[PDB]
C-alpha cells in the first residue's frame, strides 16, 4: 500500500503525444508501458496526497476491459504507468483511419465499452474523460478504457482546493459538467452522457456537431441546452433499439438518464437479436 | 500604399524566389518562440537560402483527405501580400505535423508585448488600431476571407515598427480540425459568434475592440475590474461565454483615457452586430483620425519594452 516507481527503472522512449492533462511516452518497465509525464509539474504536498489515494484505488482496478494501472513516478517529474497498447485507439480507426467494421463488431464494441464502464462505476469510480481516445482496440478485437479517474491531477490545486478546471475535450462533455455550475458536475451520468456520444460516432461514422466549427460557440450553446448531436446523421441500418438507447444517454438533464447496469442491459439484448 | 512599404514589399517577394521546395531536412533549428492550445513555433534557418523564418507545427489528428486539402487551401496565403499581413514562405506535411513558415517578425505577438509591459500606451494603441483596420481590409476586400480570430496573440510586431495579422481563417478545413481543441482560457468571440455564425467582417471588428481594451488596461477585460482594481492603475469558461452574451459589454475606465478611444472602443464592443461599427466608419473615426497624424515613435517604444536598443 505504497506504490512508487523511482528513477532510472523506466527507459522513458519515443513522445506519443500530448492530452488534456499530460504528454505520453512509450517507455520500458519489465516490457513495454506507457508513460505519461503529467502537467501538474510541482505537485502540492497537499495535492501529493491526495494523488497517492486516488492511485491506491486505480491500482486494485483489475478488468478485462480496462487498461492496468500500474503506479506512478515522481523522481524527475510527477508520472504515470500504465499498460501499453499496441491497437489504435477507436478515434483513430473511425475518424482517421476510417476502419470499415460491421454492424455486428460495432455493437460488440458498445458492448465492452459498457461492459468496462460498469466495473468501473461498480467500483465507485467516475471516469470523468471518456471518449474514443481513450478506448483502444487491443490485437484489433478486445476494448480496453485508459486514462480513468485521476480527478486530482485534472484540476490545478491551489493549496488545498480541488476546483476542477474544465479541461478535456469539450465533445462528450454533458451539458452539466460544460456549466461547472453545481458542486460534483463529473457523476455517472456525466460518464453515460459522455458513452452516449461515443455511440454517437460508432452509430454515425462522424463526430457530433460537423456543420460547427467553432470551439466555444459549442460550448456555450450545449451548456445552455441549444445544442444536441444531430442524430439525423445515424446511418440507415442501426438497429432501432440502439438508436433509442443512444438518445437516452444523451438527455440533457443528468438525473434522466440510465446507469451502465441498466445500458449494458439494452446492448447485449439487441446483440443476440440478429 | 507608399514607397518604404512597396521596397519592403518588393524584397520579401526577391527572398522568397529564392526558397524553392520546403523540406523537413532543410531547416536547422534555432529557438523556441511561443507555444499555444494547437501549435508550437520555431525560430529557423532554411540552409539552401539562409533566410531565417518562423515554422509553426501543428499537429493535428485528422484523416489525411482532410490533411491533404488544409495544406492545398493553405497555398492561397502565396496570394496574400500586404504591408499588414504576416509573409508566408510555404506549408507543408512531415513527421505527423502540418508546418507552416511565415516570415520572422522579432518583436512577437502585442499579446508576449503586453506581459513585458503591462499595460500599452493608447498613442501606441492608435497607431495599433490602423494596421488591424487595414488588415482586415486588405482580407475583406482582395480574398473575400475574414480573420475570424482577432486576439493581441495574432497581432505581429517587429523592431521595423510594422504592425502585422496573422493566424486568419483561410483554410476552412483547417477551422473544422481546430474546432476539436479543448477548451481555452479565454475567448474574444462576438456575441453572435457564439450563438449563430460570423456576421461579416462585424465579428472580428468586435475582437480588435476586446483586444484594445485588454491591451489597454492589461487585463483580460471579462469580467470588468472591480471598483478598487481599476483604481489600482476566476472565471469558468462556459460562465465567460455566458457574460459575453447576457451581460453588457465592457468599456474603458473613466477618465483615463481619451474621450476618443473611450468611444472608438465603445462602438467596436456593441453587442448587436449591425448596429456595431464597420470597416469603413472606424476609418475615419476621431480616435483612429487623430492617431493617425500622430508621429508616435513605435519601434522604439517596442524595443525599449522588449529591453533592447532603438
Ligand atoms: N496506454 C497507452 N498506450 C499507448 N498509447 C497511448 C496510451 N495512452 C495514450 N496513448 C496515446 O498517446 C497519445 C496522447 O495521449 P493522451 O495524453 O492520453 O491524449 P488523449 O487520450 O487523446 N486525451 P486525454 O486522454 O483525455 O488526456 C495518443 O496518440 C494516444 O493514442
Ligand atoms: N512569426 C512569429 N514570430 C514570432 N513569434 C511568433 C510568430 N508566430 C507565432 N509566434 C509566437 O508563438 C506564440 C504561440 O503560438 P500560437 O500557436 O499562435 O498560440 P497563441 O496564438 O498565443 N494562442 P492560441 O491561438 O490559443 O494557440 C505567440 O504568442 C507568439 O509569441
Ligand atoms: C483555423 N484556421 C483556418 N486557417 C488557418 C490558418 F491559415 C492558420 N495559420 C496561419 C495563417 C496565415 C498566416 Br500569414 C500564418 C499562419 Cl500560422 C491558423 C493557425 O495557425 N491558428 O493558430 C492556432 C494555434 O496553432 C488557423 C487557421
Ligand atoms: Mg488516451
Ligand atoms: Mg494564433
Amino acid at each position: 500500500d505504497d506504490w512508487e516507481i523511482p528513477d532510472g527503472q523506466i527507459t522513458v522512449g519515443q513522445r506519443i503525444g500530448s492530452g488534456s492533462f499530460g504528454t505520453v511516452y512509450k517507455g520500458k518497465w519489465h516490457g513495454d508501458v506507457a508513460v505519461k509525464m503529467l502537467n501538474v509539474t510541482a505537485p502540492t504536498p497537499q495535492q501529493l496526497q491526495a494523488f497517492k489515494n486516488e492511485v491506491g484505488v486505480l491500482r486494485k482496478t483489475r478488468h478485462v476491459n480496462i487498461l492496468l494501472f500500474m503506479g506512478y513516478s515522481t523522481k524527475p517529474q510527477l508520472a504515470i504507468v500504465t499498460q501499453w497498447c499496441e491497437g489504435s485507439s477507436l478515434y483513430h480507426h473511425l475518424h482517421i483511419i476510417e476502419t470499415k467494421f460491421e454492424m455486428i463488431k460495432l455493437i460488440d464494441i458498445a458492448r465492452q465499452t459498457a461492459q468496462g464502464m460498469d466495473y468501473l462505476h461498480a467500483k465507485s469510480i467516475i471516469h470523468r474523460d471518456l471518449k474514443s481516445n481513450n478506448i483502444f482496440l487491443h490485437e484489433d478485437l478486445t476494448v480496453k478504457i485508459g486514462d480513468f479517474g485521476l480527478a486530482t491531477v485534472k484540476s490545478r490545486w491551489s493549496g488545498s482546493h480541488q476546483f476542477e478546471q474544465l479541461s478535456g475535450s469539450i465533445l462528450w462533455m454533458a451539458p452539466e459538467v460544460i456549466r461547472m455550475q453545481d458542486k460534483n458536475p463529473y457523476s455517472f451520468q456525466s460518464d453515460v452522457y459522455a458513452f452516449g456520444i461515443v455511440l454517437y460516432e460508432l452509430m454515425t461514422g462522424q463526430l457530433p456537431y460537423s456543420n460547427i466549427n467553432n470551439r466555444d460557440q459549442i460550448i456555450f450553446m450545449v451548456g445552455r441546452g441549444y445544442l444536441s448531436p444531430d442524430l439525423s446523421k445515424v446511418r440507415s441500418n442501426c438497429p432501432k433499439a440502439m438508436k433509442r438507447l443512444m438518445a437516452e444517454c444523451l438527455k440533457k438533464k443528468r438525473d434522466e438518464r440510465p446507469l451502465f447496469p441498466q445500458i449494458l442491459a439494452s446492448i447485449e439484448l439487441l446483440a443476440r437479436s440478429l | 500604399l507608399d514607397e518604404q512599404q512597396r521596397k519592403r514589399l518588393e524584397a520579401f517577394l526577391t527572398q522568397k524566389q529564392k526558397v524553392g521546395e520546403l523540406k523537413d531536412d532543410d531547416f536547422e533549428k534555432i529557438s523556441e518562440l511561443g507555444a499555444g492550445n494547437g501549435g508550437v513555433v520555431f525560430k529557423v534557418s532554411h540552409k539552401p537560402s539562409g533566410l531565417v523564418m518562423a515554422r509553426k507545427l501543428i499537429h493535428l489528428e485528422i484523416k489525411p483527405a482532410i490533411r491533404n486539402q488544409i495544406i492545398r487551401e493553405l497555398q492561397v496565403l502565396h496570394e496574400c501580400n500586404s504591408p499588414y499581413i504576416v509573409g508566408f514562405y510555404g506549408a507543408f506535411y512531415s513527421d505527423g505535423e502540418i508546418s507552416i513558415c511565415m516570415e520572422h517578425m522579432d518583436g512577437g505577438s502585442l499579446d508576449q508585448v503586453l506581459k513585458k509591459a503591462g499595460r500599452i500606451p493608447e498613442q501606441i494603441l492608435g497607431k495599433v488600431s490602423i494596421a488591424v483596420i487595414k488588415g482586415l481590409t486588405y482580407l475583406r476586400e482582395k480574398h473575400k476571407i475574414m480573420h475570424r480570430d482577432v486576439k493581441p496573440s495574432n497581432i505581429l510586431v517587429n523592431s521595423r515598427g510594422e504592425i502585422k495579422l496573422c493566424d486568419f481563417g483561410v483554410s476552412g478545413q483547417l477551422i473544422d480540425a481546430m474546432a476539436n481543441a479543448f477548451v481555452g482560457t479565454r475567448s474574444y468571440m462576438s456575441p453572435e459568434r457564439l450563438q449563430g455564425t460570423h456576421y461579416s467582417v462585424q465579428s472580428d471588428i468586435w475582437s480588435m475592440g476586446l483586444s484594445l481594451v485588454e491591451m489597454a488596461v492589461g487585463r483580460y477585460p471579462i469580467p470588468p475590474p472591480d471598483a478598487k482594481e481599476l483604481e489600482l492603475m476566476p472565471m469558468a469558461i462556459f460562465e465567460l461565454l455566458d457574460y459575453i452574451v447576457n451581460e453588457p459589454p465592457p468599456k474603458l475606465p473613466s477618465g483615463v483615457f481619451s474621450l476618443e478611444f473611450q468611444d472608438f472602443v465603445n462602438k467596436c464592443l456593441i453587442k448587436n452586430p449591425a448596429e456595431r461599427a464597420d470597416l469603413k466608419q472606424l476609418m475615419v473615426h476621431a480616435f483612429i483620425k487623430r492617431s493617425d497624424a500622430e508621429e508616435v515613435d513605435f519601434a522604439g517604444w517596442l524595443c525599449s519594452t522588449i529591453g533592447l536598443n532603438q
